[PDB]
């Protein structure tokens, strides 16, 4: 991870 | 990165790549482009690096499923067959290569797993699921058993589970509702009820998996198994008198199984587009395009409607697009993952008796819900 979103 | 005027494909070193470089190779004696096929190990995983930074192929061949994630990520140029094209492969595959609506591959061959059946031991093979336990008994009374298969995922489980309701993820209007998750409806509580009494009963043992039940069937230790065209070589080579026909019915209604459709996409960051559409529509999607590829490695049934017809009077294949009519495309969406984590367990729990239908099949669903409804991190 380490990135967010939301997708 | 990408070459102009010439076509690099990528395609699954199990296919039949030599063939396609035929259909190359006449592609290129027509118009004076070259066509090269190349069959990267880990093509799929590699194309998504590799695209995202504007590199690698100008045509990918896969399974549709993972083209919905190539999609997302805008890996693939959206395709323009005109209706006159479209007519000519079966409708349904058109679903399995459509992400948001749109037409992001071209599909080209089919597979669905079938029922495939000893004919020395079972000439009749049974039309529906229910007859099978009186089956097995007889066919016991000489030490034969009615069935095996791989019980241990649930792709081969699924068919059953799904015939009387199940389904992973709601298709509607080429889009899957993502929140709208059939694990545990009445559908899938029948079918894995009579799944796990079957087990219970022992008329399946809990542990059979892919290699016990294609050892068993190539042996001709038991009259019925469930597989795909993947199959069929080992069969041939055992010598076992088989037929494959339609999976038996539930509840009166058709077994279904998921259907996998090889697909060819178009890279996003080609500068030949027009070239990979005149290839595939007009070279690659005719009668002798398909053949030339089915010589080299045969493609089992396929979407071209012309071709299929021709390949159908091997009743092996009619019977593969007959189950593929009656199945459920597999859905090209990341969320999968968290359906098959969690119906993997909830058959594995249920079979073994660590937990009763209903409880795990309530689990799956609230998992695989849960997991469907968040993407990142
Ligand atoms: C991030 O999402 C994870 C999964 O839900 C949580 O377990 C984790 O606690 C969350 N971290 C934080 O809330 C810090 C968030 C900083 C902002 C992240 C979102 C923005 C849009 C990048
Ligand atoms: C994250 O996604 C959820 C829906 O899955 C949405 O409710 C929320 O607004 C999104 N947050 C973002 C994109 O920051
Ligand atoms: C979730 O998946 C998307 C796919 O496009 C990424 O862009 C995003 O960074 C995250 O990995
Ligand atoms: C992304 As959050 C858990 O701070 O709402
Ligand atoms: C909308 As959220 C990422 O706080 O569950
Ligand atoms: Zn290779
Ligand atoms: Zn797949
Ligand atoms: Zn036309
Ligand atoms: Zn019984
Ligand atoms: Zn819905
Ligand atoms: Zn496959
Ligand atoms: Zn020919
Ligand atoms: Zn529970």
């Amino acid at each position: 991870x380490y990135x967010x979103x939301y997708x | 990165k990408i070459e102009e005027g010439k076509l690099v494909i990528w395609i699954n070193g199990d296919k039949g790549y030599n063939g396609l470089a035929e259909v190359g190779k006449k592609f290129e004696k027509d118009t004076g482009i070259k066509v090269t096929v190349e069959h990267p190990d880990k093509l799929e995983e590699k194309f998504p690096q590799v695209a995202a930074t504007g590199d690698g192929p100008d045509i990918i061949f896969w399974a549709h499923d993972r083209f919905g994630g190539y999609a997302q990520s805008g890996l693939l140029a959206e395709i323009t067959p005109d209706k006159a094209f479209q007519d000519k492969l079966y409708p349904f595959t058109w679903d399995a290569v459509r992400y948001n609506g749109k037409l992001i591959a071209y599909p080209i061959a089919v597979e669905a797993l079938s029922l495939i059946y000893n004919k020395d031991l079972l000439p009749n093979p049974p039309k529906t699921w229910e007859e099978i336990p009186a089956l097995d008994k007889e066919l016991k009374a000489k030490g034969k058993s009615a069935l095996m298969f791989n019980l241990q995922e649930p792709y081969f489980t699924w068919p059953l589970i799904a015939a009387d309701g199940g389904y992973a993820f709601k298709y509607e209007n080429g889009k899957y509702d993502i929140k709208d998750v059939g694990v545990d409806n009445a559908g899938a509580k029948a079918g894995l009820t009579f799944l796990v009494d079957l087990i219970k009963n022992k008329h399946m043992n809990a542990d059979t998996d892919y290699s016990i039940a294609e050892a068993a069937f190539n042996k001709g230790e038991t009259a019925m198994t469930i597989n795909g065209p993947w199959a069929w070589s080992n069969i041939d080579t055992s010598k076992v008198n088989y037929g494959v026909t339609v999976l038996p019915t539930f509840k009166g209604q058709p077994s279904k199984p998921f259907v996998g459709v090889l697909s060819a996409g178009i890279n996003a960051a080609s500068p030949n587009k027009e070239l990979a559409k005149e290839f595939l529509e007009n070279y690659l999607l005719t009668d002798e395009g398909l053949e030339a590829v089915n010589k080299d490695k045969p493609l089992g049934a396929v979407a071209l409607k012309s071709y299929e017809e021709e390949l159908a009077k091997d009743p092996r294949i009619a019977a593969t697009m007959e189950n593929a009519q009656k199945g459920e495309i597999m859905p090209n969406i990341p969320q999968m993952s968290a359906f098959w984590y969690a119906v993997r367990t909830a058959v594995i729990n249920a079979a073994s008796g660590r937990q009763t239908v209903d409880e795990a099949l309530k689990d799956a669903q609230t998992n695989a819900a849960a997991a469907a409804g968040c993407k990142x991190x």
